[PDB]
């Protein structure tokens, strides 16, 4: 009795009667103990999280702290995690959880009515889709409610029916799927990709699409992306966080950065605003956003001056000598009173061809320290067609003897020629400062004359000299354009950059000096962490090359604790063990990979509103009338030249091409080329609106494409979906502009191209809202999968804590069932077909040495159409459509027959297969009898684990063996002491496992050295997959030299002309004003995920918000949290303001991905629901990103291609007046003044 | 009538007193987590300072008067505190407390019913209980003009007689009420009904008046238990 | 001299990344219920700012903490026992729901059920979790000022700006911000306890964790005003107040608190501190508030002094608690290195959650600078966060201990650089702040490397002592409702017996 207890207990008092110790009951404490106790814990997630189940339900999560500890002298990774991660648990039974397959009512009514008239689903689908009033009646319903509960049985059938009908009439490449960042869930991504690959559908890219891909990387190293791990940051004694908000966007790793500061490391933050990153540094430099290349140029300048010229550094000098293309000889072209730098000199050009008979035109040439001319090792030429010479030992490629390349001709040149260099620091808009000099700057370079193998004479100079020239270093030749002092305002001096950036010159100097001093002192331990702050501007290449040159001049790349650290959206490390599973390369070769930016630019018809003309991007030294047309024209050319991929590829059902060739008496391959020339078969790209060259079916999973990553949201909604939109400007047609000269024009563009949009998700996202079918997928806590990362070397799993709730299914099970149903519904429509598949010239493949000296358009008769060389390959792929489900659920024979490989090497993996047959069991019978199985995600994961070198020490050694041939250097020691190692899915479940060093990457998994990108290049003398085989400072490809990017040069942010035509056009009465619209990754979500999560919304501002500086806010009459509208040509968005001082006047930030489903009122500019951040952006491709068939500049899924840059964008901002929700609730408002 | 008379004043008071006592005990032993005052102040501070203070200070005056008024025997200062002097004290002192209480009561009730935050989170008993007290207080005040007609204290003498019979368990306690004005009957019935509905409402906070606090040491430490 | 132990917490602000992970994990476990959904036991605040609740640091408005009368005695700023008792029918200082934020939710189901043919794209609008009504607009949140969100004039209202000319800080080039993650202090002289009329709040003797007994609390809601950190949250639904419980369920077994184990920035340190409970009043009643910090330090006891070991033993401190007390990182930082400081020691509560102040980018100056006594690294004088600001937050206005901490943090940086870059042993910096090579090395070990086993040194609360673990092990958890838990007298009205007990007594003695 608690009542009887009262009548009873006062122990001693303490603190002079200030206190009293009571001996009383405390059983009530069980209450909170009973909440903490749970049913068990499960590991799942790039951070292993412990899932706590309680009462049979997932209640919460915490970080796993059992990662294998790092060297004693390094902090450990535990616990990792982030606020977004910690709130995931919310999604499971939230009010926004997708429980059942959903279908648009209008579409369901016509579907059931059709099935009743057509016993066959394909015919029933054909009846609806072929009717213009039916097709449109449900395409217009998109994004306008109407979802009704459906069933797996129903949607699966409708989906397969639609897929068959589309493949059968238009072709497999009219079916596509978009899925991103595979490292997050290898198998979940592989599921839809495998099904699409098998049936021939196109698989869209994402790395270049998000603009996470740094083009400068393939340019300089011929590697899409490879960086040091966060642990390695701790081995750096000098760090600059440049355009990378580390604590907010790299949260789980930030501690390596805050902790290394205690080891004596100095840190500097370079951001235009006072970012969270600034809070943790020793210095804060705030350049005007988008003007960073300048600052980097001035710093590079100071370094070259003080560490290469005035007082030369033994370390930096040897480094640039043996690892860059600086000593390589560049040919000079002739002009009107001066010269222009041309392509690099190829051994070929020389009489004796320097003895190199194999790929002489693909080998670079330099001068040894004895004045003799030599073709050194490592150049791309030695990669294919010969052996043991593709290494970085400083040797004469001709006599196999140790030599020594020289850097500067100065002091032994024949004469002093004047070379012109392009300068853009004078162009730009009104919002950025400009320094006027001359469009072309003439510098005096020390030259030399050579006798070409064809009699003609030509002038040469080194990349090295050309560089110091371009930086403005006076070298004695009394050059009026070089600098006399850092104070002298010239081509890239500190004083120069102080005007562009607004950063005091004394700062540029001090830091540049410390940064280099440190690199000299520690031998390369200076690092630069860089992110979207720089990589999302149109001229990202210039910002990155700016940063890269500083690092190379200080010999930091390839050195633990130094280098280029690019971190953004992750890294699927066990690649080659995953590529065959995700793209069914174990059954058929090849698949249809597509670069998404060109894809959407074309199909969402964003090219029809282009404002940017290639002309205004040409070098002032280029044949302006040799580069004409719309930017989309350059793409079409790039496609038919084998540079970029196509989708749809051909303007005719590729399944019918084989059958027509047989009647021609010639094979499909040769018959296609004939037709292509004759104009019989055309590239679909040439006619995207004809009616049969547009995609018809789109699958979206692990993405929110139409509400997040989808740049040009309104264009996407209008042309791809066919619903209302908020586009504000007129198109090329309505304005009168010039039509492309490679693409059909039509005053009224085709709309609602997508016939069927299927989205997989666990939450009703913005994308789902505008979908036709929502498939309820399982959360990361209800399925098995794997994860790897750029930040660390651990591979851990995703595990089902409980079974998917309600009717959810794993992405794997979802595509498995669609495959199964597709297999039966296709019977009698598609059998064992033959498919003609175009394939762009691949990087890391012998074909990458296509066009060595110039550019030849076969359609312009400039050469013959040669698949694999001056056009894409024309492949033959046999597809067993009824055998799809069987192929999907089994490991193909090709692995046993043809083997497996990547990044240029290839090995035998028969043993692996025999092991798989044992762990996954095999097919009892059927089309894939005896083959290992792929029934569950575990099987698939074990396939990836057993096949990849990164996770199998046995495939790891076979790999290094394969590469060893190419280099002539033994590399197997890198894996030998881990050869018995084999990572099993069930093993990583008990504890995350570090991976095995592989040739697929350049950093190392070692116990004495951290994983640092480029380390294998610098320490094992393995070449950088580039023309010269070294770090490429000089881009000698036609397009690069003519677009002014042979050497990096400052490039002001571009003008998108998206504001002056709409500003003031629909006044509401409040002042309007143009502001730079920046959208850095946010703090309350990862892209769009979490942007609907109540925990995140409560910790943020409660829904879509945009940040404005205090001045900009007051000038517009905007108070904190006022409703405001941001809009331009592309569209409009509604949100609330966050007024703050840390935002520099002039710019505005609407943190990336807050989407269209929560807290958005009707817009006053479109009379529709307000838009999202991408309602104001638009794709605008850059030529230099379309280059192909050229060594490091050859294609590769996610390796190269047009990017979705958007920081250059400007919008109109203004306070709102009427706040109408458009929901008939009668709960509207009006903001005054 | 005589039946209803004996039920309400001879039987009902023992049912409500039995339920009141055993119900408070049982809910204290098995409902500790439910033993609270249930403050709503934080949800809406408007007029709470005034209103709640008025109500509580008024209600407390009543209770003190009602307590010493009817539970103190006559021979105790029969000379210094005769029944008619007690009536004058209750009519004026207790009556002023009544007006305060009634005003605070009403303001709080207006609030509970019309302030969206308090109404959305309220329970039914909170309304039933607050409404009966407001009604009970208004009844109590309407009895004043009746007692003003018996300044000799004859009316109070009857009621006091009834009360004292009840609390000492003497049967026939309702006889003391022969003649008393009906108004008083209603007050007595509605009043005892609050003792009945007491253990099933927020009124249990009353048992918890923090008097021990005035002499407690500031710091408290519980040992291992 | 009564020695008692407690596991204190030290947060290194220099490493805090302002991520809020800590706040979420706590919310998921402890406060996701209706009634405390707006409460954040652990909440992080960006400074300058007025915090959550708004301006909680303003004791003149909220009346939190203690005051020292002229006679030298201690009294809650709320008023003495009678003064406080008199404010019971309506706490005139109580912070209102709006002071925190109206807890909201969104109508997600509209996205799903929106009917065919809607004029516009459906949307999910905000809705009050208190009224259930549609909210015209979310006007506040618990972390609303996050990252300098809001005009400077509004933010600078921050109480810690008192006595500082804040005009210069509204300038772009002088911008500065830091994060203040906070939980309950679990004070030695807590104000909440002294301000709870029913005596429902108490401090546990074995581990010093302060809890609001959910059985005995009567919802008198005075404690809320009494807490100067405003870390006690009224649960609008149950009618009782709840607060951070220091994760005692885990601490009792020797585990870290959830917000400690889950700190991504690896900034939280958990260690035992031994204090003389008999000196609480004397230290807390010191005449000059600038002496409370030191006077508190004096209340802590050297876990390696045998005189203390023997008194500890004698006083009931478990051996292992004493052991861990000697390897306590919290002790090393508050006592030896003087890097950890208390939060608002002027409230006279003798707080047990301390902080290491943060470093910052050097201030904006005319030229790019000159090497200071620390070379390329910063000198304490060049840091941009105004030291007086920090002092107002941690040392009652005294910049001395704040500078000492910062100066040492920097000293360590200088000594380590000499070692890892130049490869030389330079103790110039160390000698200047009075640190030895060894101490800087140990500082580095704990601050930089921060191995899990070094960040958390939590002993068991020994729940076996003074109780009967055995029958508990056997029958705890079977919550069938035996109606006998929570009282010492065995007699009960429903004629029952405890499930986790033995009622058949031994007759063999
Ligand atoms: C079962 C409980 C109660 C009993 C037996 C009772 C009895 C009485 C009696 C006999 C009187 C008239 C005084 C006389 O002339 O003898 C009275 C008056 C009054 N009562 Fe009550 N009462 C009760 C409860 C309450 C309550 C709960 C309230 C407050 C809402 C209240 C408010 C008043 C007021 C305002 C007056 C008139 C002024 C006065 O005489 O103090 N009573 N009550
Ligand atoms: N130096 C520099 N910093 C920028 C620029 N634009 C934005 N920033 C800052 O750098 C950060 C980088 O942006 P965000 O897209 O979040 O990048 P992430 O951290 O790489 O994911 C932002 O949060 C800004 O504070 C820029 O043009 N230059
Ligand atoms: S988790 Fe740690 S680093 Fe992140 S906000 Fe909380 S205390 Fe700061």
């Amino acid at each position: 009795s608690k009542f009887l207890d009262r009548f009873r207990q006062k122990g001693e008092t303490f603190a002079d009667g200030h206190g009293q110790l009571l001996n009383t009951n405390r059983d009530w404490e069980d209450g909170y103990r009973q909440r903490w106790q749970h049913d068990k814990i499960v590991r799942s997630t790039s951070c292993s999280w412990k899932i706590y189940v309680k009462n049979g339900l997932v209640t919460w999560e915490t970080q796993q702290t059992d990662y294998p500890r790092t060297r004693p002298d390094l902090p450990n990774h535990e616990p990792r995690g982030c606020p977004r991660g910690a709130s995931y648990s919310w999604y499971l039974y939230s009010a926004n959880r997708l429980k059942y397959p959903m279908m648009r009512k209008r579409l369901m009514k016509m579907w059931r009515e059709a099935k009743a008239l057509h016993s066959d689903p394909v015919e029933a689908w054909a009846s609806i889709i072929e009717d213009a009033d039916k097709a449109k009646s449900f395409k217009q319903a998109r994004g306008r409610g109407g979802f009704v509960r459906s069933s797996w049985q129903e949607v699966n059938e409708l989906i397969a029916a639609s897929n068959v009908y589309t493949i059968k009439n238009y072709g497999p490449d009219r079916v596509a799927g978009f899925s991103p960042i595979p490292a997050m869930s290898m198998v979940s991504y592989a599921s839809g990709a495998r099904y699409l690959s098998l049936i021939g559908g196109t698989c869209l890219s994402f790395y270049d699409w998000y603009c996470d891909l740094p083009p400068a990387s393939p340019q300089t190293w011929g590697e899409q992306t490879d960086v040091p791990e966060s642990a390695d940051w701790y081995n750096s004694s000098y760090i600059i966080a440049w355009g990378s908000n580390v604590p907010q966007t790299r949260t789980p790793d930030a501690h390596f950065f805050t902790e290394v500061r205690y080891k004596g490391t100095k840190t500097v933050a370079v951001t235009p605003d006072y970012a969270e990153i600034a809070k943790l540094c020793d210095l804060w430099l705030a350049p005007k956003q988008g003007t960073d290349a300048a600052m980097a140029l001035a710093m590079g300048h100071v370094m070259l001056r003080e560490f290469h010229l005035d007082n030369p550094s033994q370390y930096f000098t040897d480094y640039v000598r043996r690892y860059t293309d600086m000593p390589m000889l560049v040919m000079l072209e002739e002009r009107d009173g001066y010269y222009a730098a041309g392509r690099m000199l190829r051994a070929a050009d020389l009489v004796d061809a320097l003895g190199q008979e194999n790929n002489p035109e693909w080998k670079t040439v330099a001068f040894n320290t004895n004045g003799e001319m030599v073709a050194p090792n490592g150049s791309i030429g030695f990669r294919w067609g010969e052996k043991g010479k593709w290494n970085l030992e400083q040797r004469d490629g001709k006599t196999g003897e140790e030599t020594e390349l020289q850097l500067s001709l100065l002091g032994s040149q024949d004469e002093i020629a004047e070379v012109g260099f392009p300068y853009f620091g004078g162009d730009g808009t009104e919002h950025f400062n400009k320094v006027e000099l001359e469009n072309v700057l003439l510098h005096k370079l020390p030259v030399k004359r050579l006798q070409l193998a064809d009699g003609s004479t030509a002038l040469v100079t080194t990349v090295y000299d050309l560089t110091l020239a371009n930086y403005g270093l006076e070298r004695g030749l009394n050059d009026v354009n070089c600098a006399t002092s850092y104070d002298d305002v010239k081509a890239y001096t500190p004083a120069w950059a102080e005007q562009i950036t607004g950063v005091s010159r004394s700062q540029i100097i001090r830091i540049a000096r410390e940064f280099a001093d440190n690199a000299d002192k520690t031998h390369g331990r200076s690092m630069i962490i860089v992110g979207a702050g720089l990589n999302h501007w149109y001229h990202l290449d210039m910002n990155y090359r700016g940063l890269i040159n500083m690092l190379i001049f200080c010999g930091c790349v390839g050195q633990s604790g130094g280098g280029w650290a690019h971190y953004v959206g992750e890294k699927l490390r066990p690649q080659t063990g995953w590529q065959p599973l995700a793209f069914a390369l174990d059954w058929q070769r090849p698949a249809r990979h597509m670069n998404s930016t060109s894809y959407f630019y074309n199909h969402s018809s964003q090219w029809r509103y282009e404002t940017v003309t290639a002309e205004e991007l040409l070098s002032p030294m280029a044949d302006k009338s040799r580069y004409t047309g719309h930017l989309i024209d350059f793409n079409v050319r790039a496609e038919r030249m084998g540079w970029l991929p196509s989708a749809p590829q051909l303007g005719t059902n590729p399944l019918t091409i084989a059958g027509e060739a047989e009647k021609a008496g010639m094979n499909p391959v040769d018959y296609t080329v004939k037709s292509l020339k004759e104009g019989s078969i055309r590239f679909a790209a040439e006619q995207p609106e004809n009616g049969k060259n547009h995609p018809r079916n789109l699958f979206i999973w692990r993405s929110n494409l139409l509400g997040s990553s989808g740049k040009g949201h309104e264009f996407m909604l209008k042309y791809l979906l066919g619903t209302e939109h908020g586009i504000q400007g007129k198109d090329l047609g309505q304005q009168g502009g010039v039509k492309p000269e490679e693409v059909d024009w039509q005053d009224n563009g085709l709309e609602g191209k997508l016939d069927l949009v299927v989205t997989l998700d666990f939450r009703l996202s913005s994308t789902c809202l505008y979908s036709d079918i929502i498939l309820p997928t399982a959360t990361w806590y209800e399925k098995d999968d794997m994860n790897t990362s750029d930040m660390h070397p651990f591979i851990h799993p995703l595990s089902a804590a409980v079974d998917p709730a309600w009717e959810a299914k794993s992405d794997w099970e979802i595509y498995k069932a669609i495959a199964k149903k597709f297999s039966e519904v296709c019977v009698g429509h598609l059998g064992k077909e033959t498919d003609i598949v175009t394939l762009p010239i691949q990087h890391d493949s012998a074909a990458e040495l296509a066009q060595p000296l110039d550019v030849k358009d076969w359609k312009k008769g400039e050469c013959d159409l040669i698949p694999g060389k001056t056009a894409p390959h024309i492949m033959v792929v046999e597809r067993d459509y009824p055998a799809t489900y069987e192929r999907f659920t089994s490991i193909g024979p090709l692995m046993e027959k043809i083997g497996n490989g990547g990044k240029g090497i290839a090995w035998n993996t028969q043993s692996e297969m025999d092991l798989l047959r044992k762990l996954n069991y095999t097919k009892a019978e059927g089309p894939a009898k005896g083959q290992p199985m792929l029934n569950t995600a575990i099987d698939a994961a074990e396939m990836i684990l057993t096949l990849a070198p990164e996770t199998n020490g046995q495939v790891a050694v076979k790999a290094w063996a394969a590469l060893s041939e190419f280099t002539g250097r033994d590399h197997t020691h890198l894996a030998l002491n881990k050869e018995d190692e084999k990572i099993r899915f069930r093993d990583i479940q008990a504890q995350p496992r570090k991976i095995i060093s592989s040739p697929t990457w350049s950093g190392l998994e070692d116990e004495h050295v951290s994983y640092n990108a480029g380390y294998t290049n610098v320490h094992e003398l393995i070449p950088w997959r580039t023309l010269s085989g070294r770090q490429q400072l000089y881009q000698d490809h036609q397009w690069m030299r003519d677009f002014g990017e042979s050497l990096l040069v400052y490039r002001p942010p571009i003008d998108t002309r998206s504001v002056k035509e709409v500003i003031g056009q629909k006044s509401n009465g409040n002042q309007e004003k143009a502001l730079n619209f920046l959208t850095p990754h946010q703090k309350w979500g990862i892209h769009s995920t979490y942007s609907d999560n109540l925990l995140m919304l409560t910790l943020g501002r409660g829904g879509p918000v945009v940040w404005l500086s205090e001045a900009d806010a007051k000038d517009l009459g905007i108070a904190d949290n006022d409703w405001i509208e941001v809009f331009n040509s592309n569209g409009a968005l509604t949100a609330r303001a966050v007024v703050s001082q840390r935002v520099p006047a002039g710019m505005t930030m609407m943190y990336h991905a807050q989407e269209r489903i929560v807290n958005l009122p009707g817009s006053e500019i479109t009379q529709q629901r307000g838009g999202i951040h991408n309602s104001v952006t638009r794709i605008t491709p850059k030529p230099t990103h379309m280059i192909g068939g050229y060594a490091h500049l050859a294609y590769g899924f996610n390796y190269y291609g047009t990017v979705g840059s958007n920081r250059d964008e400007f919008v109109v901002v203004r306070k709102m007046k009427n706040i109408d929700w458009l929901d008939g609730e009668g709960n509207d408002q009006v903001q005054e003044s | 009538m005589q039946f209803l008379n004996m039920f309400f004043f001879d039987i009902y008071p023992y049912i409500a007193g039995a339920v009141f006592l055993i119900g408070s005990w049982l809910r204290y032993d098995y409902g500790q987590y439910t033993w609270r005052a249930a403050s709503s102040q934080m949800l809406d501070r408007k007029g709470m300072n005034l209103a709640s203070n008025l109500f509580h200070i008024g209600i407390l005056g009543i209770f003190v008067g009602h307590f010493f008024g009817m539970l103190t025997p006559h021979w105790m200062y029969e000379a210094w505190l005769p029944i008619e002097v007690k009536q004058k004290m209750a009519m004026f002192a207790g009556g002023a407390s009544g007006v305060l209480c009634l005003i605070g009561g009403v303001l709080l009730l207006k609030r509970r019913l019309f302030s969206p935050r308090v109404r959305a989170t309220t329970t039914g008993a909170d309304i039933l209980i607050l409404s009966l007290l407001v009604i009970q207080c208004a009844l109590g005040l309407l009895t004043i003009p009746f007692s003003a007609q018996h300044m000799d204290g004859s009316e109070m003498m009857k009621l006091v007689g009834w009360a004292q019979s009840v609390v000492t368990f003497h049967g026939g306690a309702s006889q003391h009420l022969d003649g008393v004005a009906f108004i008083f009957r209603l007050h007595l019935v509605l009043g005892m009904t609050l003792f009945l509905l007491f253990p099933f409402s927020r009124l249990i906070h009353i048992w918890s008046v923090p008097v021990e606090y005035l002499t407690r040491k500031y710091q408290l430490v519980r040992a291992r238990h | 001299m009564k020695i008692r132990s407690q596991v204190g917490m030290v947060l290194n602000l220099d490493k805090c990344i302002g991520c809020h992970t800590c706040s979420v994990t706590c919310k998921n476990v402890w406060t996701s219920r209706e009634g405390v959904e707006y409460a954040w036991f652990n909440n992080v605040e960006t400074k300058p700012g007025q915090g959550f609740p708004t301006d909680w640091e303003n004791q003149e408005k909220y009346k939190g903490g203690w005051i020292r009368k002229i006679n030298g005695k201690l009294q809650p700023r709320m008023g003495n026992r009678a003064m406080l008792l008199g404010k019971i029918f309506a706490n005139p200082h109580l912070p209102g729901i709006d002071d925190y934020y109206e807890p909201f939710d969104f109508d997600y189901q509209n996205l799903h059920t929106a009917p065919e043919g809607s004029k516009s794209q459906p949307i999910a609008r905000p809705r009050s979790l208190i009224t259930g009504e549609r909210m015209a607009k979310i006007e506040k949140g618990p972390n609303w000022e996050d990252d300098l969100g809001g005009e400077f004039d509004k933010l600078a209202k921050d109480k810690n700006f008192d006595n500082i000319q804040k005009a210069m800080y509204s300038q772009f080039e002088n911008t500065f911000m830091m994060y203040l993650p906070r939980l309950c202090e679990h004070c030695l002289n807590p104000a909440c306890v002294a301000t709870c009329p029913s005596g429902a709040i108490y401090k546990r003797e074995e581990d010093g964790i302060v809890l609001i007994d959910q059985d005995k609390c009567r919802g008198w809601r005075m404690c809320i005003t009494g807490c100067p950190y405003k870390k006690i949250y009224f649960n609008w639904k149950s009618g009782k107040s709840e607060k951070c419980i220091f994760c005692y369920p885990r601490i009792e077994a020797g585990q870290p608190t959830v917000c400690s184990e889950t700190c991504v920035g690896r900034i939280r340190y958990l260690g035992v501190l031994l204090y003389d409970a008999d000196a609480i009043e004397r230290a807390a009643s010191t005449e000059n508030e600038k002496d409370l910090y030191q006077r508190q330090l004096d209340v802590f006891l050297d876990p390696n002094d045998p005189k203390v070991i023997e008194q500890a033993i004698k006083d009931g401190i478990p051996l292992s608690v004493i052991e861990a007390a000697q390897q306590s990182p919290v002790y090393k930082m508050a006592m030896e290195w003087k890097l950890a400081l208390p939060l608002h020691p002027e409230y006279r509560t003798l707080p047990m959650v301390w902080y290491v102040p943060p470093l910052s980018p050097i201030q904006s100056a005319a030229d790019a600078g000159e090497l200071g006594s620390n070379g390329i690294l910063p000198d304490v004088e060049s840091l941009r966060i105004p030291v007086q600001y920090l002092a107002n937050l941690l040392t009652a206005g005294d910049t001395k201990p704040v500078l000492r901490a910062l100066k040492r943090m920097l000293a360590m940086r200088h000594y380590k650089r000499a070692e890892t870059v130049d490869g030389k042993v330079d103790t110039r910096a160390l000698e200047e702040v009075g640190l030895t090579e060894a101490q800087a090395q140990e500082m580095y070990r704990y601050l930089a490397i921060a191995n899990y086993e070094d960040r958390f040194v939590v002993p068991s609360s020994h729940r076996e002592l003074a109780r009967e673990a055995f029958p508990e092990k056997n029958g705890c958890g079977f919550t069938f409702g035996d109606g006998c838990h929570g009282s010492d007298t065995k007699f009960n009205l429903f004629n029952s017996r405890r499930i986790d007990a033995i009622d058949v007594t031994s007759k063999t003695e």
